[PDB]
């Protein structure tokens, strides 16, 4: 997303209670919008929060935290959502899961995603790939897909250091591998003017 | 019949030839060098294009048992 | 500045870093020769495959400027096609380039010229005088829209990737560089994960200024940064393992087969002087 | 002519008999026709054509011994690049299909098939058992080994040869 | 100044033409400077070629003992390797090709030709050497550049060399160390016949400053291409085709122990062993990658 | 993309009479240039698939699935292989290490696309921290 954030953000800055309230069902039944990170921080949908419209704001956060699983629990108090909307939760479910591991077998998207048969989650990750959110492949006989590249939806304020938690243990392991070359490459040198100076020994012995 | 893979009409008429070249002159002391040498030759024709085939069939199509198809099969891994 | 400036088109256009030493040496040369900075003009050559443009050559083209407006020589193209058609028989006319800053009406009537040749051309501008800290070089495509009844040309930006020819890298990391089998082996690398430990820090450095306040807080930026820690491990799956450890063990066999044929070398060397000092022969 | 065009099919393959000299005006007889469009069939390689002008102009055909003697020799001929180009996309296919599709029995496919895979016209295997056949695709990086395999040899040879000076 | 040497002085250039300094010693001409784009088009038509020999001409001038490329452009000819002066059926070719680059300011000529030995190091033939006497008794100055484009990948390093002949009857003064390569069995006897009938030039590299520039611009985003090069696998049929004349030299050096050239046994192995040594630096390249991208988990 | 049977229907009534022309029995031009571009996008998005699934999905019978598969393999222009016994198709998976390289290439883009973006929203605290590399 990034013209519907402009766009929607106008309008997020003059719309008032139930304006916003239908708004919130407006953006999650539009396409290319998986991101609601801004629109959650807002103070207009902040006021929604522990009011007359307070599914509506547990609704957009099962959209930009949760899962489908998540809205299945609790669909009793979430408002309800149409067929468009669940595709895109369950969209960003499979988001989830790529995030977790690479290779997702069929039956843990089948059991995440609430599907019965195998084509209708197929065409789920279609639309996924169709609508720029996922990349990779479909794998039948093992049953697997193969996830390439998956965009960020959380943005997890407290959470957060998590992702330093990985940043930092990436940089260590660089720092360890700079520090092997720079070892090796000393060593390199180390074994070959040893050698040299060796053989000088020897070629010195050819004299006498 | 070797050419067009039909083995058990000309191990037939082979057999059926045997008794009576076995009576010539100077091709009577090879005559068991050369029966032999087809039989295996045919066995590796008859083998050379499947990965996978019924020993049955082949001991039909070879006028013998599938025990005695069994043991000249070995001996001619072991081998051949 | 009147460009696009709205929706992407192809989005796939890799640039060989042969082309852009091309461009620099084409302006260099014609600096050189008028003592002052000249505006160069040539064309870009490649492969299409599908949606994917790669360009790979170029070459100077011959211009022309009437009053105020400048003119390709087409004849002189047609030539130079004729001539690079019997080396590159693989390759083809994929657009033109040219020196300066942010394209203006010129760029745009020699565009129209070259649309006179082949069909959907790209445009690259290289700007040898630039004030900032990133590779200045673009590529753009051309649309043809209405704005107040009048169709009009403009261009939209591209982006683009550098090409991954190993002897290309290897020449390009030569040259960059200019100046035991193993020191100077792996500092082409070592400089490389320096500089992506450098990248590294700088996002995670941003990471934690976000998180503990006072550097303004991005959704998208650390959203970003999260799909990027997501990446992490790159194939983990058992293939890649069994590949992995199958390249392993033959370049492990080969050295071990090496190594056997220098201890054979070293047994023949001693057996050869044992038989002189220890035996008579 | 008739005769001409069943050397020029029996060949393998002249194809073009009234595009010579003579035969170009004559093609056009209605007594000849028949092997005109047996000649382009064989030309194309189509068995349901060459089998329909064979049903079409039967008695044109079959009545003279000299071009139904050789009718059988070359319908196989015709069957065999079909079969061809029908096993090329696959790497496991059923016999069965291949029975149904050159419209020829079963044990004449597998007879077919064994003849033609041992003269190198067919790259692959048969597996008798589950009635298929495997056809040969699996080719990776063999060349490296087989280096390998001659160096480890030759090393074996020289080291030998290398312990053999000391006494 | 960086640049400098960009600048063309055609005078200059007409008056050391018509002097000819390098007739009074044939020793004369012992630097080759090559412009970074020369380079870089001669190895990227090198690599293009394949395992094919590929051929063209170098145009730029002359400065005291050094000769200078500033440019280099491929020739349309059959017959790379196995025919003398092949570069002459490109004649007309060449007459047009420079014709045209005058008119784009292209004001060098030609100073010599370039062509590929893939996978066999960088030397010239018998047919290299006829082709390089041709050109310095009619086309002096001229010199001749041999790239192999397969062991630059392999060894991660420009595999380039810069020669000229020496004229009939000349023999070469005592000093000459000669740097080693591995020459496959097919090509080392041509190469031991001819070896003494041309000399090496002392090699370097130039760019100018916008290059430097612009270099150090593209490092910022190429070095993504150091750490994805998987050179194992590129050009892997190079070293299975080494390890198999390996084998063959292996046999011919069983065959010296036998009975009864000088130690082949020796020159195998420092074969073998350079040959290993590419393998394992691909390998450690491999790794390296491993231990960054995949050994990071949660 | 795959196109779907629906979207065609309605892409068909727009159409002039003269432009539905049929070949053979029935079937347009149109028809099967959808099944062979459907084929073809559908060989990017699997690494293999079974005859029922890819006729399920195109929206034609199995056997059909199958035949056009396979001519388009015979005809090159579709890279693949098929299995009859098992019912599957394979599509040119390019997979294993250069796959593994790719990926990198992808990682360190979006690295190189995030300093990017850093720098553009914050270059002050892009700077600071700058100095803290040379610092060390
Ligand atoms: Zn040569």
């Amino acid at each position: 997303t990034g013209q519907n954030q402009e766009q929607f953000l106008l309008l997020a800055k003059s719309a008032k209670g139930a304006a916003l309230a239908t708004l919130i069902h407006q953006v999650l039944e539009a396409p290319g919008v998986y991101v609601f990170g801004e629109l959650l921080d807002m103070p207009n949908v902040r006021e929604l929060a522990e009011s007359d419209f307070a599914s509506t704001f547990r609704l957009l956060t099962v959209f930009a935290y949760g899962t489908y699983a998540d809205y299945l629990a609790e669909a009793r108090n979430l408002p309800p959502l149409t067929e468009a909307q669940k595709n895109k939760l369950r969209h960003l479910s499979v988001v989830t899961l790529a995030a977790k591991v690479k290779c997702i077998p069929y039956a843990v998207l089948l059991e995440a995603l609430a599907l019965r048969n195998v084509r209708q989650l197929e065409d789920l990750v279609i639309e996924a790939v169709y609508a720029d959110v996922l990349r990779g492949s479909l794998d039948q006989r093992n049953q697997r897909l193969e996830v390439d590249y998956s965009i960020g939806r959380d943005i997890q304020r407290q959470d957060l250091s998590a992702i330093a938690r990985t940043l930092q243990e990436w940089c260590v392991g660089c720092e360890v591998v700079l520090s092997g070359i720079e070892e090796q490459v000393s060593r390199a040198n180390q074994h070959k003017e040893q050698q040299l100076g060796l053989k000088q020994q020897i070629e010195s012995e050819v004299a006498n | 019949k070797f050419y067009e893979s039909k083995y058990a009409s000309c191990l037939k008429m082979l057999d059926e030839m045997k008794d009576n070249l076995l009576l010539d002159m100077y091709l009577a002391p090879h005559v068991r060098t050369l029966y032999t040498q087809i039989r295996n030759r045919a066995l590796i024709q008859y083998f050379s294009p499947y990965v996978s085939a019924d020993m049955h069939r082949m001991a039909a199509a070879f006028n013998t048992t599938v025990a005695a198809l069994e043991d000249e099969l070995t001996q001619l891994i072991l081998e051949g | 500045s009147v460009m696009a400036c709205g929706v992407t088109g192809s989005v796939s256009v890799a640039l060989h870093p042969l082309v852009i030493l091309n461009i620099s040496d084409h302006w260099i040369r014609m600096r050189s020769q008028e003592g002052r900075p000249v505006q160069v003009i040539g064309a870009l050559i490649g492969k299409q495959e599908g949606r994917n443009i790669e360009v790979m050559n170029s070459f100077e083209l011959l211009s022309h400027t009437v009053e105020e407006k400048i003119i390709i020589d087409k004849e002189y193209y047609y030539t130079k096609e004729e001539q690079f058609k019997q080396v590159f028989k693989e390759l083809e006319f994929l657009g033109w380039y040219t020196t300066g800053g942010p394209p203006d009406p010129s760029d745009i009537h020699v565009h129209k010229q070259v649309c006179e040749i082949i069909e959907s051309p790209l445009f690259l501008k290289l700007n040898p005088m630039t004030k900032h800290t990133d590779l200045p070089v673009s590529v753009f495509e051309s649309v043809i829209d209405i704005i107040n009844g009048e169709a009009t040309m403009l261009f939209a930006e591209l982006t683009y990737t550098l090409a991954t020819e190993e002897a290309e890298r290897i020449g390009v990391d030569h040259v960059a560089r200019m100046t035991s089998t193993v020191a100077e082996h792996l500092i082409a690398q070592h400089s490389a994960i320096k500089m992506l430990h450098s990248r590294v820090k700088l996002i995670l450095e941003y990471v934690k200024a976000s998180e503990a306040g006072e550097v303004p807080f991005n959704h998208e930026i650390l959203r970003e940064a999260y799909a990027l820690c997501h990446c992490l491990p790159v194939l983990s799956t058992d293939k890649f393992k069994t590949d992995f450890y199958d390249q392993c063990n033959d370049v492990g066999l080969m050295a071990y087969l090496g190594t056997i044929t220098k201890t054979c070398n070293t047994m023949n060397q001693f057996v050869n002087k044992f038989n002189v000092l220890y035996d008579r022969q | 002519l008739k005769y001409l065009v069943l050397a020029n099919m029996l060949m393998k393959s002249g194809i073009n008999p009234f595009d010579s000299q003579e035969a170009k005006p004559y093609k056009n007889d209605p007594e000849i026709l028949a092997m005109t469009n047996l000649v382009s069939a064989y030309q194309n390689n189509d068995i349901t054509e060459f089998e329909k002008i064979l049903k079409t102009n039967h008695s044109n055909i079959m009545d003279d011994p000299f071009i139904r003697e050789h009718i059988e020799e070359l319908l196989r001929n015709i069957r065999t690049q079909v079969l061809i180009k029908l096993i090329k996309p696959y790497t496991r296919i059923h016999i069965p299909f291949i029975s149904k599709e050159l419209n020829i029995d079963v044990a004449d496919v597998e007879s077919l098939l064994v003849q033609c895979i041992l003269d190198n016209t067919i790259h692959g295997r048969i597996d008798q058992v589950n009635q298929l056949l495997e056809l040969d695709h699996q080719k990776r990086g063999g060349a490296r080994y087989t280096a390998l395999d001659k160096w480890t040899n030759q090393l074996n040879s020289l080291n030998q040869a290398v312990v053999s000076k000391l006494a | 100044s960086i640049d400098e040497i960009y600048k063309y002085d055609k005078k200059q250039q007409q008056e050391i033409l018509a002097a000819k300094p390098w007739t009074k010693d044939h020793h004369y001409f012992k630097y080759c400077k090559i412009s970074a784009l020369a380079l870089l088009k001669m190895v990227m038509h090198a690599r293009s070629g394949g395992n094919l020999e590929v051929m063209g001409l170098m145009l730029g001038k002359v400065d005291g003992e050094t000769m200078i490329i500033m440019d280099s452009f491929a020739l349309p000819v059959e017959g790379t390797e196995t025919r003398v002066n092949a570069q002459a059926a490109a004649y007309e070719y060449m007459a047009a090709y420079i014709e045209n680059a005058k008119q784009v300011g292209r004001l060098e000529n030609a100073i010599g030709w370039y062509h590929s030995h893939p996978g066999y190091g960088c030397w010239l033939s018998g047919i290299d050497v006829s082709t390089q006497m041709l050109n310095q008794q009619f086309q002096e100055p001229f010199v001749a550049v041999v790239i192999d484009p397969t062991r630059t990948i392999s060894a991660g390093k420009v595999n380039l060399g810069a020669f000229r002949t020496y004229p009939k009857g000349y023999k070469p003064p005592d000093e000459g160390p000669s740097e080693y390569q591995t020459i496959p069995l097919n090509k080392i006897e041509d190469f031991g016949v001819h070896c003494k009938q041309y000399y090496a030039l002392e090699v370097s590299y130039f760019k100018s400053s916008l290059d430097r520039k612009l270099l150090e611009l593209l490092w910022n985003k190429y070095w993504v291409n150091t750490l994805s090069s998987s050179s194992l696998l590129t050009n892997a049929d190079y070293t299975t085709g080494q390890v198999f004349d390996l084998s063959e030299k292996l046999e011919q050096s069983e065959a010296q122990l036998g009975r009864g050239s000088e130690d082949k046994l020796a020159k195998a192995t420092r074969d073998s062993c350079k040959t290993t040594i590419e393998a394992i630096h691909g390998l450690m390249s491999q790794v390296i990658k491993d231990k960054l991208f995949n050994q990071i988990n949660i | 993309r795959i196109i779907r049977g629906n979207q065609l229907q309605e892409f068909a009534a727009m159409l002039m009479p003269h432009q539905k022309a049929t070949t053979a029995d029935g079937s347009s031009i149109l028809d099967r240039a959808v099944i062979e571009h459907n084929l073809l996008s559908a060989s990017k998005l699997y690494n293999n698939i079974t005859f029922e699934e890819l006729g399920a999905l195109l929206e034609i019978p199995a056997a059909k699935a199958e035949k056009i598969a396979s001519q388009m393999i015979t005809e090159g222009r579709m890279n693949g292989f098929i299995d009859q016994i098992d019912g599957i198709v394979h599509f040119e998976t390019r997979e294993a290490l250069p796959t593994w390289d790719k990926q990198i290439q992808s990682l360190c883009f979006q690295v190189n696309n995030l300093l990017e973006k850093i720098s553009q929203t914050a270059p002050e605290w892009t700077a600071q921290a700058m100095e803290a590399q040379m610092a060390q």
